[PDB]
């Protein structure tokens, strides 16, 4: 039940905003960028992928993909409620500038909202497939 | 100009009156106009020798000196959707490639022909500028762009509290909080330490900051998951309150031991997840915990050349910081020996830098107080790049074999730079692995990949092009005397740590001997080519500098810090330090640069560093790069005293005079303009002190008159006499 | 009247023996079914005895050194007295040179057989209160706890020293009043520390323990700003709570700052210890906390290793002379089974509720700080009990909140019971109800002297001295005089103390029955093999009933209770006087009806009438039961009608009587309003009624009239 959040433009897989904290990250960050590459206009718009002890969750809205990674025991109900919180905020703030940017991480400053929202879910107080297939 | 030959024994006045200009490579007109600015990138030999045999015969070192992140006036920023690189050696397309098929270009480093992508191709900005900055694509990042993270680590022991440094440092942080590089993602943190380690939590819900003490020195940890590194934008009020309270919390401290090692270990743990810049202020020998260092007895003028670290704790720790993109800057404000030879490793291998303020005291040392103030101003406001790497490429046949500067050399010669800062210099030594019989031009490309304080991956590229020559004379004609002196100094510093100070001083002398002897065996007095007429002078200046001087009373940490500057500083400020510029300033007038609008700046001639060039009748300004000393003669005119200094006689010149007044006299306007124009040539605001009288005991002014003999070192004339005896032995 | 004798001697001396006439031969001493033992209340309150301000006066035979007392033979002519314990003759000290017959010292009057001296020779040390607060709990619970601690801060004496320790994952020791910054020392709750280590890591008052009158404003603001443990709690996990290391740091702190002086370590926990030494349960929510059923099938891998850690702490504190209180409120079990030794060895309090946000806890916590007629706390610290006996009497041991000083002498018996092998005990904390059980052994007029030295809440050092004497049995009628002196209530509790102590330091019921049957044969009346002929005298007739309820009680039938509830009940029973102890064993039951005033009734199903209100006092619980008819009449609404102001008197008669005892009692009893068919009527039904008392008695009579 932990973290890895990434927001990417579905078309070319351009990264838009992300947030990661360690104290590995390299293997699952790669798998994430694989997903962004594969995803296109025919892909399921809400999905959950199984990576052994870990589990990817994503939704796709307005050509933008909101992806999260956590231990397989993290409540799938909450993983999607966390993505809706981000999408509504992100689409309200930059939804209309998304299709024009060309630099990677042109919205790093969305970092802040990601982590204040993230902490309201990693504190207790659709489709399913095996990620190895999709890749 | 000239391809003339000079007899150093009959000239003795070879130093010009105007600033030394770097040589111009012997290139075609259109190639040279595109070449890289020599302030950013320059070579010891502007004419590369064709073979290793020819380089060996000249007995001169081949190498580059670079200032890659220097502040620029104008920088072309290509944001191209694609970055054009060579398919073989990954060299960036650069102004010195060879377009042939107009849709195919030949690499000037690996000679492979490439395909120009559908994206007048020689009019593209990447081919018109030797210096350019690219936006890096997604593949050029291991992770999302890190935010700027600044962590300040303060010694608060009893000795530290006595120096009073905390008051000025917290005041500078207050004044410059809005000027710290970064956007809304910036994070800031604070740690103090004595026998224990003190974290500070900052929360808007709590009435005051909270000091969290870790006393288990052998097993440090982070006491709080959040609010130790806080968002500066959100928590500006809480940071400002803390900076006002910190200098007052430890007034009555009786802690006398400092656990620097454990404090840095906790500071590492705190910064490990993000990386960033770690500023460490330490005032004494570390004596408690891991990283403890033993006391040592300082040498005196009597001991001979009989340097290296006493432990590897700080080097290992610095290597771990490098892996996490953490750079450590060390501010040593010590009154006694502190074993900087071991403490400096924290900054050498983490791409930081060390700042030294010997015998700092808020009341007793006004000069060091103002020096730290001005250096902190630059430190906190200059641009900064995070989690950076540098690669240096040269044409096939040339091979870099030694790196100099603050970084970590990864495998395949990737230079790891946790932080890159615009005041850092580097050097590289190369050899000719394969004969350059094929080409007539060779190229050098440095490329700096870094994350800006705004969160954008950028690549800064510089490209330099030089010609290949095949005769001893052509090698000598292209020699850059200053860059040779810079590289030799970097080499002698390594020789000191690897062998001894004696060996380093010998290899420096032998560089002059072997070079001029080689020149002589290929043409009575001491005959040198025009381009090396200052070679023995600058080398003698090297040997009397605080890094290599012998029979002086220099303390251990002084010599170490002088070497750390050689390794880290750009070429220009090494030349200003080793051989300061000496002007007469009591009689300035109107041969100046009247060009800059309403200001007329005098341009007095540069004097050679001898007491024979002084005069008890006048006043003399010495530009030493980081500081400006104004020596007033005892018999100075009454016009200069009243109209410039604001004093009626020599005796009423205040003992520490921290600057000149600004009086309503034209003589005042001239010297203020001349001094103004000097510090505008640099970002590190140099302090002027006019106190160098003949009686304040602050006349180390004379330690810089490198041409005169002392009781333990030769004069410039003796030196030439010794070279000549060795040359035709 | 033997009853008037028993009653008056508890009022004056605060003691009650199982036998008031002692065996005068070796042949009767060995053959005593219930041992000669004393329920002794060293600090019992009474109608204002004058505190005597002088050094007590002692037997000069170095071995003896008893205190001058009414049993001593005096000679106001020769200025001499004769020690009644060793017959040594003593000269009167200079300040007594003027005593006369008409006027004689207080300690010689029989009225002052129990007497208190104040010793004023040195400067008095301040009291020390160390709050040890858990922060892993809900906001409503943590907020309520913070207000309770602030309220208690405004009752402490101005000179007392206070400290604050908070914990969760880590342990924070707060350095109070630093100004402009609040600081504390942080430790991993993952490893333990000694007092020496802790002393070096940290560096009359300290920086960590400061006088209230200087620190209180800062402490109130600190306690007001205390927040939840900042570490997040992942899904399906318990919070990491380092109770054992926090307690070992609180103990270690006081041990290296103020050893051998009165101090109160008050620990407030809102859940079990899930980390470090002293761990009680793992952090996986799916794994329940251990039950008695889990204990018996060896499915409790934390009990024994966790119990060992807190026993080490209890002895460390009790050796140093400090007191540990455990205030534990949570919806689940908290680890009282493993921590019980801390407030048991010391004289510390043990309070247990569902939440800190109830009237139950808030009122219980402030009774702790009840003051007397001078504004002074009803607590005492560093109590040292020393017992001196005639050469014919030996001490087997004590059972109660105390630790042995391991002092040897001729009074110590070889047959040791409870904390034995000593004539001196330490009691780090005592209140006016603290009751020890001292078990004796005979190896007219036997005498025993109780000497209790303790630090008063005012700082004064005090000595309380009780001297009693009981008749040696006349040899002509040894068993007849002895059987007339039996105190069945006192002996029931004294035997009950022996049984709980063997169960909590492991069949016990078999010992209880052999002794009951033996007591029937020696002192009952019967024809052999005729069960209907058995009768007890008025002196012994209630003892079988007290034994029937004790052997079915939750003190001995631990199942159907959580291990923490078993330790909580046993904690308060090993400390209580006789009156409250009997109520615990046998709840008292009152009936309320229109047909007469409130009357006591039997603890039997036959007292549950449909038109009657019962009020049952369980000590732990005050229960009000409305029978089926009264429940309907009250579900109907008759109470509001002005016609039925008699139905209001009836419905509020037990409520009024409850309020009175629902104040005096320190562990404020849980209050229960139920009726027929209600879910909480179960508490009445399990205490009421082998299967019953009638069957139990018949089996006892069959075994009494049969073989010895
Ligand atoms: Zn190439």
């Amino acid at each position: 039940m932990v973290l890895l959040t990434m927001i990417a433009r579905v078309a070319d897989g351009l990264p838009l905003a992300a947030s990661m904290q360690e104290d590995d990250l390299q293997q699952y960050q790669s798998q994430a960028k694989q997903l962004f590459r594969k995803l296109n206009e025919q892909s399921p718009t809400r999905c959950t992928l199984e990576a052994g002890a870990m589990t990817f969750h994503y939704i796709i809205e307005q050509g933008v993909c909101y992806l999260v990674l956590c231990e397989a025991a993290f409540p799938k109900k909450l993983a999607f409620a966390y993505l809706e919180d981000l999408h509504s905020e992100f689409d309200e703030q930059h939804g209309k500038k998304v299709p024009t940017v060309s630099r990677p991480y042109s919205f790093i400053e969305f970092d802040t909202f990601i982590q204040k929202t993230k902490k309201l879910y990693i504190d207790s107080r659709i489709m399913v497939a095996n990620i190895e297939e999709v890749l | 100009e000239g391809l003339r030959v000079v007899n150093l024994l009959q000239e003795r006045n070879m130093l010009p009156s105007t600033p030394l200009k770097p040589p111009v490579p012997n290139l075609h007109e259109d190639i040279q106009k595109l070449n890289c600015n020599p302030e950013l990138f320059r070579c010891t030999l502007t004419s590369i020798p064709q073979t290793q045999a020819l380089l060996n015969k000249a007995k001169l070192p081949l190498g580059l000196l670079l200032h890659p992140f220097k502040d620029l006036v104008q920088l072309p920023v290509v944001t191209s959707s694609t970055i054009v690189r060579c398919r073989s050696c990954r060299t960036y397309i650069n102004p010195f490639v060879s377009f042939l098929d107009q849709r195919r270009w030949k690499c000037n480093l690996c000679y492979r022909v490439n395909d120009v992508p559908e994206e007048e191709p020689h009019r593209r900005p990447e081919v018109q500028n030797a210096t350019i900055e690219f936006m890096a694509p997604s593949e050029y990042m291991l992770r999302p762009p890190q935010p700027p993270v600044y962590l300040f680590v303060f010694d608060v022991s009893h000795n530290a509290v006595e120096t009073g440094y905390l008051n000025s440092v917290c005041q500078s942080l207050l004044d410059n909080l809005d000027l710290l590089p970064g956007n809304t993602r910036t994070k800031i943190g604070f740690i103090t330490f004595d026998s224990t380690i003190h974290f500070y939590g900052l929360q808007e819900s709590l009435s005051q900051p909270q000091m969290l003490i870790v006393s288990d020195i052998e097993d440090v940890f982070i006491p709080m998951p959040e609010n130790l590194l806080v968002n500066l934008n959100e928590s500006k009020e809480l940071v400002q309150d803390l900076l006002k309270t910190l200098p007052q919390m430890f007034t009555k401290t009786l802690e006398t031991q400092s656990a620097l090692g454990p404090a840095l270990q906790a500071a590492f743990k705190l910064m490990s997840p993000t990386g960033g810049r770690m500023s460490v202020f330490q005032t004494q020998l570390p004596t408690l915990g891991v990283g403890a260092l033993k006391p040592r007895e300082e040498p005196n003028h009597r001991s001979s050349a009989k340097m290296t670290p006493s432990t590897d704790f700080y080097k290992k720790l610095a290597l771990d910081c490098s892996g996490q993109q953490v750079a450590v800057d060390l501010f040593l404000l010590s009154g006694q020996y502190s074993d900087l030879a071991s403490l400096g490793c924290i900054s050498r291998y983490s791409a930081g830098s060390v700042y030294y303020y010997p015998s700092y005291h808020h009341q007793h040392n006004p000069v060091q107080v103002q020096k730290l103030q001005k250096e902190l101003q630059r430190y906190l406001t200059r641009k900064i790049g995070f989690e950076a790497v540098m690669r240096i490429r040269c044409t096939k046949g040339l091979s870099i074999h030694t790196f100099h500067g603050n970084f970590f050399v990864r495998s395949t010669d990737l230079l790891s730079l946790p932080n890159v800062n615009p005041d850092a210099g580097y050097a590289v030594q190369m050899s000719v692995e394969e004969s350059l019989t094929d080409t007539q031009l060779v190229s050098f490309q440095s490329a700096l990949l870094y994350t800006s304080s705004k969160g954008e991956r950028r690549i800064r590229v510089h490209t330099l092009c030089l010609p290949v020559v095949s005769t001893l004379n052509d090698v000598f004609l292209g020699a850059d005397v200053q860059a040779i002196s810079g590289l030799l100094a970097n080499m002698a510093v390594d020789r000191s740590m690897t062998a001894s100070l004696s060996d380093a001083r010998d290899a420096l002398v032998n560089a002059v001997i072997d070079s001029l002897s080689a020149y002589r065996s290929s043409v009575p007095g001491l005959m040198v080519p025009f381009s090396l007429r200052l070679f023995p002078l600058f080398v003698l200046a090297l040997l009397k500098q605080k890094s290599f001087q012998t029979g002086t009373n220099a303390r251990l940490d002084e010599r170490i810090f002088a070497m750390c500057q050689v390794k880290n500083q750009p070429l220009v400020y090494l030349m200003l330090t080793t051989h300061p510029s000496l002007y007469r300033v009591d009689n300035l007038s109107d041969e100046g640069a009247l060009n800059i609008s309403d200001r007329t700046i005098p341009q007095p001639p540069i004097l050679q560093l001898s007491v024979e060039k002084l005069s008890r009748d006048g006043a003399f300004l010495m530009d030493a790069g980081s500081v400006l000393m104004l020596w007033v003669g005892k018999n100075c005119t009454q016009n200069f005293l009243s109209q410039v200094l604001g004093v009626q006689n020599y005796a009423s010149i205040p003992q520490p005079m921290t600057d000149l007044p600004e009086l309503d006299t034209p003589e005042s306007a001239r010297i203020i303009a001349f001094i103004s124009w000097l510090r505008e040539q640099r970002p590190f605001f140099p302090i002027l002190y006019v106190i160098a009288d003949e009686s304040p005991m602050k006349a180390n002014f004379l330690q810089n008159m490198i041409e005169d003999r002392t009781e333990s070192a030769l004069s410039y004339y003796e030196f030439l006499l010794h070279i000549q005896q060795q040359v035709n032995k | 009247t033997y009853l008037e004798f028993i009653q008056q001697n508890e009022e004056r001396d605060g003691v009650r023996f199982s036998w008031n006439v002692w065996p005068s031969s070796r042949l009767e001493a060995t053959r005593m079914v219930v041992p000669v033992a004393a329920l002794f209340t060293p600090l019992k309150e009474r109608p204002d005895l004058p505190p005597i301000q002088y050094e007590p006066v002692l037997c000069s035979r170095t071995t003896c050194r008893a205190v001058l007392n009414p049993l001593c033979q005096v000679d106001y002519r020769a200025k001499l007295w004769a020690c009644n314990f060793c017959y040594q003759r003593n000269q009167f000290p200079p300040s007594y040179a003027g005593i006369s017959e008409l006027n004689q010292p207080a300690e010689l009057l029989p009225q002052f057989s129990s007497i208190e001296y104040v010793v004023l020779r040195g400067p008095q040390m301040p009291l020390i209160f160390l709050y040890v607060v858990d922060t892993c709990m809900e906001d409503e619970d943590l907020q309520a706890l913070k207000e309770s601690m602030q309220m208690s801060l405004s009752l402490l004496p101005p000179t007392a020293l206070v400290g604050l320790i908070t914990f969760g994952r880590m342990v924070q020791v707060h350095e109070l009043g630093c100004e402009g910054i609040s600081k504390s020392y942080v430790f991993r709750g993952t490893k333990d520390l000694s007092a020496k280590q802790l002393q070096e890591m940290l560096g009359p008052s300290n920086r960590f323990l400061q006088p209230v009158q200087k620190i209180d404003m800062n402490l109130t603001d600190l306690l007001g700003e205390l927040q939840r443990d900042p570490w997040p709690v992942p899904q399906g996990k318990r919070p990491l709570r380092s109770s054992g290391v926090a307690l070992s740091i609180a103990v270690g702190l006081l041990e290296c700052t103020f050893p051998n002086t009165g101090a109160r370590i008050m620990m407030f926990i809102g859940g079990p210890a899930t980390q470090g030494p002293g761990m009680v349960v793992g952090d996986e929510l799916k794994t329940p906390i251990r039950s008695w059923h889990d204990i018996d099938k060896d499915n409790a891998k934390y009990v024994k290793k966790g119990t060992k850690h807190f026993e080490a702490l209890a002895n460390r504190a009790a050796t140093t002379g400090h007191v540990i209180d455990i205030y534990a409120c949570a919806l689940d079990q908290t680890g009282l089974l493993e921590m019980k030794c801390c407030p048991n060895l010391t004289g510390g309090y043990m309070v247990m509720g569902d939440s800190f946000n109830t009237s139950l806890f808030k009122q219980t916590f402030q009774r702790v700080f009840t003051k007397d007629m001078h504004g002074q706390f009803k607590m005492g610290f560093g109590g040292t009990l020393e017992i001196k006996t005639s050469r014919e009497i030996k001490i087997s041991g004590a059972i109660g909140p105390c630790v042995s000083l391991n002092s040897k002498g001729p009074c110590v018996s070889e047959n040791e019971i409870g904390t034995g092998g000593t004539c001196q005990w330490k009691i780090c904390g005592l209140s006016p109800t603290t009751t020890l059980a001292i078990y004796f052994e005979v190896v007219g007029r036997g005498a025993i002297q109780f000497v209790t030295q303790y630090q008063h809440s005012s700082g004064q050092r005090r000595i309380r001295v009780t001297t009693i004497a009981r008749n040696w049995a006349d040899a002509q009628t040894q068993i007849q005089n002895i059987a007339a002196s039996f105190d069945q209530e006192a002996a029931a509790i004294l035997m009950a103390r022996l049984a709980i102590y063997r169960a909590e330091t492991e069949d016990v019921l078999r010992w209880l029955d052999r002794q009951l049957i033996r007591l029937c044969q020696k002192f009952g009346e019967y024809h052999k093999d005729d069960p209907s002929s058995f009768r007890f005298s008025e002196t012994f007739s209630l003892y079988p009933q007290f034994m029937f309820h004790l052997r079915r009680s939750s003190f001995l039938q631990v199942f159907n209770n959580s291990p923490d509830e078993s330790s909580y009940y046993r904690h308060h029973f090993m400390r209580q006087d006789l009156t409250q102890s009997l109520i615990m064993i046998q709840p008292i039951l009152y009936a309320y009806s229109f047909s007469g005033p409130p009357e006591p009734v039997l603890l039997d199903s036959s007292s549950i009438l449909a038109d009657r209100i019962l009020l049952m006092d369980t000590f732990f619980q005050i229960l009000i039961y409305h029978g089926e008819t009264i429940a309907q009449w009250r579900k109907s609404g008759y109470q509001d009608m002005p016609e039925y102001e008699n139905f209001r008197h009836l419905l509020q008669a037990p409520v009024d009587d409850a309020q009175e005892i629902l104040h005096s009692r320190f562990p404020m009893p849980r209050y229960i309003d139920t009726e027929h068919g209600g879910s909480q009527a179960r508490f009445l039904l399990s205490k009421v009624n082998d299967v019953s008392l009638q069957v139990f008695m018949d089996h006892l009579k069959k075994l009494a009239v049969s073989s010895a």
